[PDB]
């Protein structure tokens, strides 16, 4: 059960940027086994995207938690940020608050500055780890 | 492996 660069190459293949966002891709599934690439329409049944949706470990007060999130990736990819969202299952709920908003979307400086070659998806996700280790985006329905 | 989260606090 692993996804070869073959079936990553073929989700990719309407990017502007195609082995960039592979190279990428394979280096953030490598190392985060819980993300895993998926193609789907985003928004009209004609806009195919590639995204990455699993989870992630954030330590939250002394225990980790394994925080479901999708990160879509564009089809500037490389170039321009991916839109990334927290994907609550039914035994959570979102926290609205600083870096998520209403509909799950989150913000991060890391984000809004967003610059390639510099900014890449490991970076984007080490600070994910941090801020969420801080603030939660999800909580579990007591 | 399953998602997971911190209860409220």
């Amino acid at each position: 059960s692993a996804v070869s660069e073959s079936q990553l190459k073929k989700m990719v293949s309407k990017y502007k940027y195609r082995d960039l966002t592979v190279r990428e891709t394979v280096n953030v599934i490598t190392l985060y086994k819980d993300l895993k690439p998926v193609l789907d329409s985003y928004g009209t049944g004609s806009r195919e995207l590639m995204n990455l949706t699993g989870t992630i470990p954030v330590p939250y007060r002394g225990n980790t938690y394994n925080i479901p999130i999708c990160l879509w990736l564009l089809d500037t990819y490389p170039y321009n940020p991916p839109i990334c969202f927290v994907k609550p299952t039914s035994s959570m709920t979102i926290k609205t608050g600083k870096h998520v908003d209403a509909n799950g979307k989150i913000y991060l400086p890391y984000l809004h500055e967003w610059k390639h070659p510099q900014s890449d998806l490991l970076g984007l996700i080490q600070v994910m780890i941090v801020v969420f280790g801080d603030e939660p985006p999800v909580f579990s329905r007591p | 492996p399953e998602p997971t989260a911190p209860p409220e606090e």
